[PDB]
């Protein structure tokens, strides 16, 4: 059962990857 | 299981990807 | 008359000797200079005259000086011997009681640099405030300065006051730190400490980070108050290839310091834990899987084994106060298994 | 001052040529006549192994610990 | 001589040589003399290499490691010239067991080469000095001095690259009498000598052969990775299998 | 021979399309 | 150069014929790239830039297909001052995808000023925007020395001269020769 | 497998076509001011 | 071992020297080695990255 | 001149120069 | 209107996308996606691999009783050597797996990838119309990739001596090689700490000056810098202090990188083992005779003979 | 040939079309997997 | 393994389904 606890973990750190690299923030003034 | 494993792999990989593309360039 | 506050009183010499301190000289001396600049040249000098002259044949058994014929690589200010636990090994204690010859050779040299060592590296981090309120800053420089404060304290002060002595500590010396990082690989497994693992990414990305900073900056400038390079091609650079970049000079450059302060910082955490034998060296699982199964092999198995080697062939000499012998037929070895 | 100036002085370069290669031969008949290896305890090349002591010494003592370093050294 | 020639030239002579003597003064966005240059240069290679085949095959000859009962100086007298086997070294795996140029064999085949390479830098200088860029080189290409050095750079990194691989695992164009053992040579011949003296005393099969994934005989324990090793003292000592 | 015909076979087919 | 609204200042297409012949918005982007920031002016600043360059390029293309219909309609003058205005209003610096460095139709651009020079009877004006073109990327030699149009411009050496600078004869038949004859 | 390897190579050399015609296609640098 | 280990480092030397030649060489040809100009930047025109 | 420069400097050369002539005596000791 | 090719071409080198692709993309997207593959499938499930070649595998799938800090991707088996092994040479699906294949897969593509990945930075700086240099700070971490899974099983004749793909396998290939070369007594392991340990003390101090300089400068934060410790004429301009902070751990690792290809031709660190000794000629020990104990150790505990 | 194509358009799918898309590819893989593996 | 894959299906099912509850398509007009 370990492995899916393993795999599900990379999975969701792989997800967050790629919602920071397509679904970005657009840029406020002064920043 | 590797035909079966790779056919699983195929049907998912192909038809989405082929969607994305679609969706892609009508934006 | 000095003005403190909305009332204003008469000077005393606390005022001159504070206006003689702060004055610009070519090396600002300030109040902290009362503290840092003798212990730093002391435990400077401890450390020259040790290796130079000073021997350890009588602490540790081998040969650390140039005098003996040691090269820069092998001499080294060793610790005192086990059998002194934790004497701060005064040089008027009960110990050497006043024989400069017997502290030396008792090994009181290394107490006495790491000692004031510790107290130069307090006297430098004091240092460090004072500029900056001088100077009307705010003192970040100070506060990165405590990683490698919290890194002294725990590898030289706190691992050897949990451990037996000060015979475990490392030694101020070349081939001896690389003889304390095998130690701890042997008989800590401490490459596989999560801690360690969270000093290491901060090291080597802190290391990224200057070395992509310094090629950005320096290909984004501008061809010739206002900044030299252009923030807008770097971002652009950086996120159409990697995808995602900064944009914020703010943050950029308190990046760059949150990364190593905060990977040292677990570093010596995870030493503090070491400090009490509180190793994170094996898991119980594949161990019985090992165990029960002759059959099944990791690459975990395989380092216990390395380290199950390390400790037997060094421990002969590595710890003499131990007199431990070991027949040729019960040390480790590959071919037994 | 400046760099210049006491690069250029003359009573500089006097003093610092009559005391410098003193202070070098100083410390290189401190090395030579024996002095470094007494005052720092260090042994010399022959009496690292002692007739009563054949192996590497041993202190396993901490308040005798004096006594016993005079008896394990040669003195 | 050369440091003479260099230091008058540096330090007292024409800083620019067009003004006087148009035929070595050059522009680096010149494309004609450019390539006039690189012509006369392949002419000088090839007629190098070109001296070396004439020294091999005449005034003497050049050592050859494989000769019977060990290497001897032989004058060679058929190099190898066909273009096939010239051009399957080119076209061989760089991976193991084929080793691109590293498996060199027989001097005839280094002499060959030489030939064939000289003949094609002579060909190659002659048709250089007398034509100009295509329109598609002239299309694909940075024409400036520093441009030059950078493809000069990136050459001559790879021929270092190559000259590594070649002196670590070649031992005909470096003869072990020489340059010594290589590491698999050590490796068998080590294997090898416990074996000769394993049944010197006796006096696969023998506990010291064992059988490659392909299906034939070699030497075994942890030697069982340099079985592509072809020494001149163990040739003799191998069949078909 | 696999990567002599597979070349040949690519090489031609982008000439031919070409032509 | 220029003007941005018509004219020339040191029609621009009307001025240039007879010679031959003869801060408050953007601030904001301005104090962001002052520091090491990105920001959002930025952002509408490239945007009103990418609009501006579209609807230029657009303008362009508008009024070089309107100088081909005066071709069609035999005007050589409207069609030549098209064709400088569209000169004079390229952009500065322009990098294109293919690392091209200046935009497509300016070739096309130059090459039918150096046309509309050779059938009007003044020629060197005519050789000085072939060498702008060639200058400028025209890859394609072959109706350089082909169009009847350009028969005028080759009368002249220059014509050759610039071909020869930019076409040079890949091979030297007559060095060659020479050798082959000693 | 030989249709593997017949795959494998088409597809290998389908993307190194396109990379060396892709690196053709490109013009030459030039500076447009100066 | 000499000879294999020098020339190895010499030849990665080389191909680096290759790499920041050839660098230099292309962003000079193409005219924007000194900087950018500050004045008409490239990015400045593109669209921005949404 | 004897400010805190002078000092300084003194302090760290003094005995520097000291220890590199034991160091250059200490290369002739015969083993 | 345009040629299909054409539209391909520009689409290729277009940069509106969200990540350039451009003409080194070509070539990277397909061999980095096809290593990534590989390799995630290799490290959930792949049977265990006999990586000596004496028919006692290794497992390190994540199927096989692995955790993340255990599992790996076990390195080719010694008895294919550097013999190219894809999967159409191997007897047998089950025989490619039971030889690690898939690490030579891996290896390969992902090789290419990174070199393509350089290329590719080069392309988009050339195209942006910026200096032409993050490629050559970048070939740092390129060339020691290339000296840990390339160079160093071809100077030892085996691709089953090449870096395990996993976290303690990372830590086995470090000891065995420490046990095998004394790679801490190395000068160019030395840079490369150095390097290292610089890029981090440099980073945090760079990082603090510049955050406490900017309140709402540069003159304010040199005259600090210069009174801690006594450097008022060090690294004055900007590009300066940017170029010294490039240039410092690229060299660092440039260096350790060339140590280990070295070290991959049996060019080993230094010796001191009995360099001192009394009259008599009896071995006084030095903390380099214990560095020799530990590293004998080593070497004796992983000499598994069959 | 030069000239173009009267009748040609563009082929163009919502966000909607998308998500049911994906879902009945998923859905059918889900429902299809135990029976392929068997 | 096969409950590896399972469980990725299931979950990519479910991933779906959060993405079409919050990442919807703003209507378009005579629609
Ligand atoms: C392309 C990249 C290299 C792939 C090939 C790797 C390799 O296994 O290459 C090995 C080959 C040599 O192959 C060997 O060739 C040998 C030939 O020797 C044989 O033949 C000889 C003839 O005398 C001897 O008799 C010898 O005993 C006999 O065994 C053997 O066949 C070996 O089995 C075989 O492995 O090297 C060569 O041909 C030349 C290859 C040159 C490139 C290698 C270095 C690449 C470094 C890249 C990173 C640089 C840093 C980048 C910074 C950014
Ligand atoms: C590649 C190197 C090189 C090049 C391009 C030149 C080029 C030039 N030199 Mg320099 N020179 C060189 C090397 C070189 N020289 C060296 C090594 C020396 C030291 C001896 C000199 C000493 C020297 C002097 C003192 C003078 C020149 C002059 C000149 C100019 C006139 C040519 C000439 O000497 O007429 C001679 C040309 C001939 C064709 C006569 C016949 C020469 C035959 C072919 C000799 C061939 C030698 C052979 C190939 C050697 C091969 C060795 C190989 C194994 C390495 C010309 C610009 C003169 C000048 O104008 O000043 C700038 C001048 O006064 N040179
Ligand atoms: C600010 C500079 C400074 C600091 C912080 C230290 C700190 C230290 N030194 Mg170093 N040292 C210094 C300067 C300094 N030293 C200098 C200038 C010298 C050259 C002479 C030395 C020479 C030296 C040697 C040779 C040794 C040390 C040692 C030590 C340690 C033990 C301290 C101790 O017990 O001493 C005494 C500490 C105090 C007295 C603390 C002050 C407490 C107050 C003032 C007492 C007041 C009571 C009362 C009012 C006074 C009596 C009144 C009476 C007249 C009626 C400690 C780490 C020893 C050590 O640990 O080495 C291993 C050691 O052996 N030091
Ligand atoms: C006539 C045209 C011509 C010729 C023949 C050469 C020839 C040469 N140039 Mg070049 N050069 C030219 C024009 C020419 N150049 C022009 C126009 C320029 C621009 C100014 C240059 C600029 C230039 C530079 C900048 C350099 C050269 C160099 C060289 C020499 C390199 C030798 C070498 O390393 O070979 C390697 C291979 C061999 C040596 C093998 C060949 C063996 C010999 C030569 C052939 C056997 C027959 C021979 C004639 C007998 C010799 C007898 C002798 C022992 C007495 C070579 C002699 C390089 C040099 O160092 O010159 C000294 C150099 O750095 N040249
Ligand atoms: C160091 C020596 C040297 C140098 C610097 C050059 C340099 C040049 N030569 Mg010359 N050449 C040489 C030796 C040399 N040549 C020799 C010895 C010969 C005799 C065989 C020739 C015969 C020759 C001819 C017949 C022609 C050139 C041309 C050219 C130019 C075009 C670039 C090029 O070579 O194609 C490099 C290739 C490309 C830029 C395109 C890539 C195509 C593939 C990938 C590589 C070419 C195939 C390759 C050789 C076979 C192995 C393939 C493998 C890499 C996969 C360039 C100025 C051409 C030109 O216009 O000059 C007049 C031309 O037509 N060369
Ligand atoms: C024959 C090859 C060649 C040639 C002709 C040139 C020529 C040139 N280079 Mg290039 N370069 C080369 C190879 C070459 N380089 C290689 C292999 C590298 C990679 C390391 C570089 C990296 C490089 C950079 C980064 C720069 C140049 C620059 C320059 C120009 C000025 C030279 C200079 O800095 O002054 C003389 C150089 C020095 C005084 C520096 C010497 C210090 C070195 C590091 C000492 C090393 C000694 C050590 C024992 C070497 C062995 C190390 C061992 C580990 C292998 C000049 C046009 C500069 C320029 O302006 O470009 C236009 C520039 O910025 N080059
Ligand atoms: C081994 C690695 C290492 C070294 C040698 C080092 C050294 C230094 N860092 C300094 C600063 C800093 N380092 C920082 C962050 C970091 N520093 C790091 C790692 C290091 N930093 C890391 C990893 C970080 C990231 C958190 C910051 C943020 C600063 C500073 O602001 C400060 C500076 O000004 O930079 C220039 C300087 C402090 C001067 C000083 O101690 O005053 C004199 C004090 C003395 C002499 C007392 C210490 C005595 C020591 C502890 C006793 C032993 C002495 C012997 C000689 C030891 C020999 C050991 C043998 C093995 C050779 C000094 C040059
Ligand atoms: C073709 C090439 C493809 C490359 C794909 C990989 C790209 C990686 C993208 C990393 C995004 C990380 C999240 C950033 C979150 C985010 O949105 O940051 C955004 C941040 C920019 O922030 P701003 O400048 O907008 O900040 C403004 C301030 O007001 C603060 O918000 O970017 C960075 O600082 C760079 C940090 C890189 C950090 C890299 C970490 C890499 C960790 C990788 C772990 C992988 C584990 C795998 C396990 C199996
Ligand atoms: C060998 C080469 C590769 C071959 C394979 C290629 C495959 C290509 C993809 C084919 C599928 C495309 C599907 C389009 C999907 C799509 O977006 O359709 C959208 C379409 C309506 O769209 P409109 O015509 O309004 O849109 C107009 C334009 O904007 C275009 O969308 O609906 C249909 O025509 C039927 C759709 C399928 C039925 C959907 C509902 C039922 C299935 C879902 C059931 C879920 C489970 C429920 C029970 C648990
Ligand atoms: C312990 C003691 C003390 C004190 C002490 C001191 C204070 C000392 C000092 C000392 C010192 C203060 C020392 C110094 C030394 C120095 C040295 C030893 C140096 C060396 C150098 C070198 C070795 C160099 C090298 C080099 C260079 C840099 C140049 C060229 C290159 C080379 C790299 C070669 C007390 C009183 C507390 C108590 C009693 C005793
Ligand atoms: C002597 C010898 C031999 C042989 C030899 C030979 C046969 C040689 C050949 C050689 C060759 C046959 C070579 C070739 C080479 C090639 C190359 C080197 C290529 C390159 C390419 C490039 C560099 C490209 C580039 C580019 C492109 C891709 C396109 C456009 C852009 C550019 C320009 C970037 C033998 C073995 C018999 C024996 C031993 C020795
Ligand atoms: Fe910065």
């Amino acid at each position: 059962m370990e492995a899916l606890v393993y795999t599900f973990l990379l999975v969701g750190t792989l997800g967050i990857i790629f919602f920071s690299i397509f679904f970005r923030d657009p840029p406020r003034m002064i920043k | 299981n590797i035909y079966g494993l790779t056919a699983t792999a195929l049907f998912i990989i192909i038809p989405t990807s082929f969607l994305l593309i679609l969706y892609v360039k009508t934006a | 008359t000095i003005a403190i506050g909305t009332y204003q009183e008469k000077r005393t010499w606390f005022d001159d000797a504070d206006d003689w301190l702060r004055q610009d000289r070519f090396v600002f001396v300030g109040w902290s200079g009362l503290l840092l600049f003798p212990c730093a040249y002391f435990a400077l000098g401890g450390w020259l005259t040790g290796t130079t002259f000073v021997t350890s044949w009588y602490t540790h058994g081998l040969a650390t000086s140039y005098l003996e014929g040691c090269n820069f690589l092998t001499a080294a200010v060793s610790t005192p011997a086990n059998s002194m636990a934790h004497s701060l090994l005064f040089v008027w204690g009960p110990e050497a009681q006043g024989d400069f010859t017997r502290w030396c050779q008792l090994g009181g040299l290394w107490a006495f640099v790491a000692l004031h060592g510790a107290f130069g590296l307090i006297g430098f981090m004091l240092r460090q405030f004072e500029i900056a309120r001088s100077v009307n800053l705010r003192p970040y420089n100070a506060i990165a300065f405590s990683a490698p404060i919290a890194v002294f304290v725990s590898v030289f002060l706190i691992y050897p006051l949990g451990q037996s002595g000060w015979f475990f500590a490392p030694s101020f010396g070349v081939a001896a730190i690389f003889r304390f990082i095998l130690f701890f690989q042997g008989f800590h497994n401490w490459t596989l400490n999560p801690f360690h693992m969270m000093g290491v990414a901060g090291v080597l990305g802190a290391a990224l980070l200057c070395a992509i900073h310094g090629a950005t900056v320096e290909n984004t400038l501008f061809e010739d108050a206002e900044e030299t390079y252009s923030m807008v091609t770097a971002n652009r650079f950086w996120s159409q290839i990697f995808g995602v970049a900064f944009s914020n000079k703010r943050w950029l450059h308190f990046f760059m310091l949150l990364v190593p302060v905060t990977g040292l910082w677990m570093s010596a955490i995870g030493v503090v834990g070491l400090a009490l034998n509180l190793r994170a060296y094996d898991f119980v699982s594949q161990e019985i899987r090992a165990a029960e199964d002759p059959e099944f092999e990791t690459f975990y198995t395989k380092n216990i084994l390395l380290n199950e080697g390390i400790r037997a062939w060094m421990a002969a000499q590595d710890q003499p106060h131990e007199r431990l012998v070991f027949p040729e037929e019960v040390l480790p070895r590959g071919n037994a298994l | 001052r400046p760099f210049s100036d006491i690069l250029t002085s003359i009573r500089y370069w006097v003093i610092h040529s009559i005391t410098v290669p003193a202070l070098f031969i100083a410390g290189w008949l401190f090395v030579s006549t024996g002095l470094a290896y007494d005052v720092f305890g260090t042994p010399r090349p022959n009496e690292y192994f002692t007739e009563d002591r054949q192996e590497a010494p041993l202190i396993t003592d901490r308040f005798n610990a004096l006594e016993q370093v005079k008896k394990l050294s040669g003195n | 001589v050369l440091g003479f020639g260099g230091v008058y030239h540096s330090l007292i002579g024409p800083e620019t040589l067009e003004e006087s003597y148009p035929f070595f003064g050059y522009v680096w966005k010149d494309k004609n003399k450019m390539t006039n240059i690189l012509g006369y240069h392949l002419i000088m290679l090839g007629l190098g290499a070109w001296l070396l085949v004439w020294k091999a095959m005449y005034f003497g000859g050049v050592y050859d490691t494989w000769a019977p009962g060990g290497g001897d100086v032989r004058v060679i007298t058929n190099p190898t010239t066909n273009a096939a086997v010239i051009f399957g070294y080119l076209v061989k795996s760089p991976f193991g067991g084929d080793g691109w140029i590293c498996s060199v064999d027989n001097m005839e085949d280094i002499i060959g080469g030489h030939i064939w390479i000289g003949t094609l830098e002579i060909l190659g200088g002659i048709w250089h000095i007398y034509t100009t860029p295509w329109p598609w080189a002239r299309r694909a290409f940075v024409w400036s001095g520093e441009a030059y050095l950078s493809y000069s750079l990136g050459a001559i990194g790879v021929m270092g690259f190559i000259a590594c691989c070649m002196s670590w695992f070649n031992n005909t164009a470096y003869p072990s009498e020489f340059y010594g053992p290589t590491g698999p040579e050590a490796s068998q011949s080590q294997a090898f000598t416990f074996l000769v003296r394993d049944q010197r005393l006796g006096a696969g099969l023998g506990k010291y052969l064992m059988r490659s994934p392909t299906g034939e005989i070699i030497f075994g324990g942890e030697t069982m990775r340099f079985w592509d090793f072809r020494g001149p003292w163990l040739e003799p000592l191998r069949g078909p299998n | 021979p696999v990567l002599g015909w597979v070349l040949l076979g690519v090489f031609g087919t982008m000439w031919a399309i070409w032509f | 150069a220029r003007g941005n609204d018509g004219g020339a200042y040191i029609n621009f297409g009307q001025i240039m014929y007879a010679i031959r012949t003869r801060d408050a918005a953007e601030k904001q982007w301005k104090k962001e790239r002052a520091g090491g920031n990105y920001g959002a002016g930025t952002k509408e600043i490239q945007a009103r830039n990418y609009v501006q360059r579209k609807e230029n390029e657009r303008k362009r293309r508008e009024m070089f297909d309107d100088a081909l219909a005066k071709f069609k309609e035999n005007d050589i003058q409207g069609a030549l001052v098209e064709f400088e205005n569209i000169i004079a209003m390229e952009p500065r610096n322009f990098v294109g995808d293919n690392f091209s460095r200046n935009t497509p139709i300016y070739k096309v651009t130059q090459y039918n000023i150096a046309c509309c020079y050779s059938m009007l009877d003044q020629v060197e004006e005519a050789i000085k925007s072939l060498d702008a073109a060639m200058l400028s990327g025209f890859d394609n030699y072959d109706q350089i020395r082909r169009d009847k149009n350009l028969s005028k411009a080759r009368a002249n050496p220059k014509f050759q001269a610039v071909l020869d600078k930019y076409d040079e004869p890949v091979v030297n038949w007559n060095a060659v020769k020479a050798t082959f004859g000693a | 497998m030989l249709t593997l390897k017949i795959f494998v190579y088409t597809v290998v050399t389908f993307f190194v076509c396109l990379f060396i015609f892709g690196f053709l296609s490109n013009d030459p640098a030039r500076n447009p001011g100066k | 071992s000499w000879l294999a280990c020098s020339h190895f480092c010499l030849g990665f030397f080389f191909f680096i020297g290759h790499l920041w030649h050839a660098g230099r060489a292309r962003a000079a040809a193409a005219g924007f080695e000194k900087g950018i100009d500050r004045f008409d930047e490239p990015v400045l025109s593109m669209r921005p990255l949404d | 001149i004897f400010t805190v420069r002078w000092l300084a400097i003194h302090g760290i050369a003094v005995p520097t120069i000291f220890f590199l002539g034991a160091i250059t005596a200490m290369q002739f000791i015969q083993r | 209107n345009s040629s299909l090719w054409a539209r391909f071409c520009e689409w290729i080198t277009s940069t509106e996308n969200r990540l350039y692709i451009g003409w080194f993309g070509v070539i990277m997207i397909p061999c980095l996606l096809t290593a990534t593959s590989v390799f995630i499938i290799a490290f959930i499930a792949a049977p265990p691999v006999d990586i000596d070649g004496i028919r006692e595998p290794v497992s390190g799938s994540l199927l096989y009783g692995n955790n993340i800090i255990t599992g790996a991707v076990i390195p080719t088996s010694n008895a294919i050597g550097l013999h190219f092994y894809p999967i159409w040479e191997a007897a047998s699906l089950d025989e490619w797996l039971y030889n690690g294949g898939p690490y030579q897969l891996i290896v390969c593509h992902f090789l290419l990838g990174v070199y393509c990945y350089m290329g590719r930075e080069w392309e988009l700086s050339f195209r942006l119309g910026m200096r032409p240099w993050i490629a050559v700070a970048y070939s740092a971490p390129v060339a020691a990739a290339s000296a840990v899974f390339l160079v160093y099983p071809i100077g030892q004749g085996s691709f089953s001596d090449g870096m395990p793909l996993g976290i303690s396998g990372t830590f086995n290939f470090m000891i065995v090689f420490q046990a095998e070369h004394n790679i801490l007594m190395h000068p160019f392991h030395m840079l490369g700490v150095a390097g290292v340990f610089g890029g981090s003390l440099f980073s945090a101090m760079h990082g603090s000056l510049v955050t406490s300089s900017l309140i709402r400068n540069i003159v304010a934060a040199h005259g600090y810098f210069g009174r801690l410790i006594f450097q008022y004429a060090s690294f004055n301009n900007s590009r300066s202090l940017h170029f010294f902070l490039a240039a410092w751990p690229v060299i660092g690792i440039w260096f350790t990188a060339l140590g280990l290809s070295t070290m991959a031709f049996n060019l080993n660190g230094f010796n001191f083992n009995q360099s001192v000794v009394d009259s008599q000629g009896r071995v006084l020990n030095t903390w380099a005779d214990i560095i020799n104990r530990a590293n004998l150790g080593m070497e004796v505990m992983h000499e598994r003979n069959a | 040939m030069a000239r173009p194509n009267p009748n040609k358009q563009v082929v163009e799918l919502n966000r909607t079309s998308l998500y049911w898309g994906l879902l009945l590819i998923f859905v059918l893989a889900v429902l299809f997997s135990s029976y392929i593996f068997n």
